[PDB]
């Protein structure tokens, strides 16, 4: 039976809204930096979020910084295209109720590729039929989708605290015959690790566009600036680990 | 210090 299913649901963040100003003639600028806005703003809440995570505080606050530092984009990405599914059944990128991504706004944003990379992940949980509780589980995963490859502070129990959210995902599926759920399992997992590969392109893109960020006029809110600071250059050096599961 | 650290050790 699962043990963290109605913790999960408490603890889910509400929606963030952009602010974006609809009105406007959209432009690269306009729409990375209104994305960015959007992205500081989840990410307070992914704090609070991953706090409330039985366990995550029971790590090193050195741990913690880090798996937040690794994990946000993941996190984010794959709550966009729930998000995407739920309401506009992955034909567009939902990235807040205020600032819906059509193919004109993809193209406009100068990361075409990497948009209909993110539609074709939101499409997966259309073709899975992806359960809310599915959901909740996988996200919760991906706070321990990727760690350094000199390992943590408290890498034991990082990994026993990851068995057990890897547990609950296969209870939740199970609550939700063994053969069916065991290949349930293989497909849902199979699609977390399939992140892994979007999300490291999107870093990519990341730094490029914070490396660039003044000549472009856009902007970046402290606390992301902070973050891809921190972790951006480790990832694309090399310096940390995805975990998969296949 | 660290934004991301206010908020792991803020209340909330
Ligand atoms: C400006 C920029 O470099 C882009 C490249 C990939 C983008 C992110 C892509 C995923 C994403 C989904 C959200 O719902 C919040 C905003 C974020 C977190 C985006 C913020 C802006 C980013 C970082």
């Amino acid at each position: 039976i699962p043990i963290f299913l109605s913790v999960l649901q408490s603890i889910e963040p509400e929606v963030v809204y952009a602010g974006y100003d609809n009105t406007q003639p959209d432009t690269s600028a306009s729409l990375l930096t209104s994305l960015n806005e959007l992205g500081e703003r989840q990410l307070v809440r992914v704090v609070k979020w991953a706090k409330a995570l039985p366990g995550f505080r029971n790590l090193h606050v050195d741990d913690q910084m880090t798996l937040i530092q690794y994990s946000w984009m993941g996190v984010m990405v794959f709550a966009m295209g729930w998000r995407s599914y739920k309401n506009v059944n992955s034909r567009m990128l939902y990235f807040a109720p205020d600032l819906v991504f059509n193919e004109q706004r993809m193209q406009k944003s100068t990361m075409y590729n990497l948009c209909v990379r993110m539609r074709h992940l939101s499409q997966e949980f259309v073709w899975l039929q992806v359960t809310q509780e599915e959901f909740l589980c996988m996200k919760a995963l991906l706070l321990f989708s990727i760690i350094p490859v000199e390992g943590l502070k408290n890498q034991k129990y990082f990994d026993e605290l990851r068995m057990n959210y890897i547990k609950e995902l296969d209870r939740v599926i199970s609550f939700q015959n063994p053969t069916s759920s065991s290949q349930r399992f293989y497909q849902l997992t199979k699609l977390l690790d399939s992140l892994q590969d979007l999300v490291r392109k999107l870093h990519q893109f990341t730094f490029d566009t914070f490396v660039q960020s003044q000549s472009l006029s856009v902007e970046f809110p402290e606390m992301m600036s902070e973050i891809i600071s921190a972790q951006v250059p480790k990832i694309l050096a090399g310096m940390v680990k995805p975990l998969l599961f296949h | 210090q660290a934004l991301l650290r206010y908020l792991l050790d803020k209340d909330d």
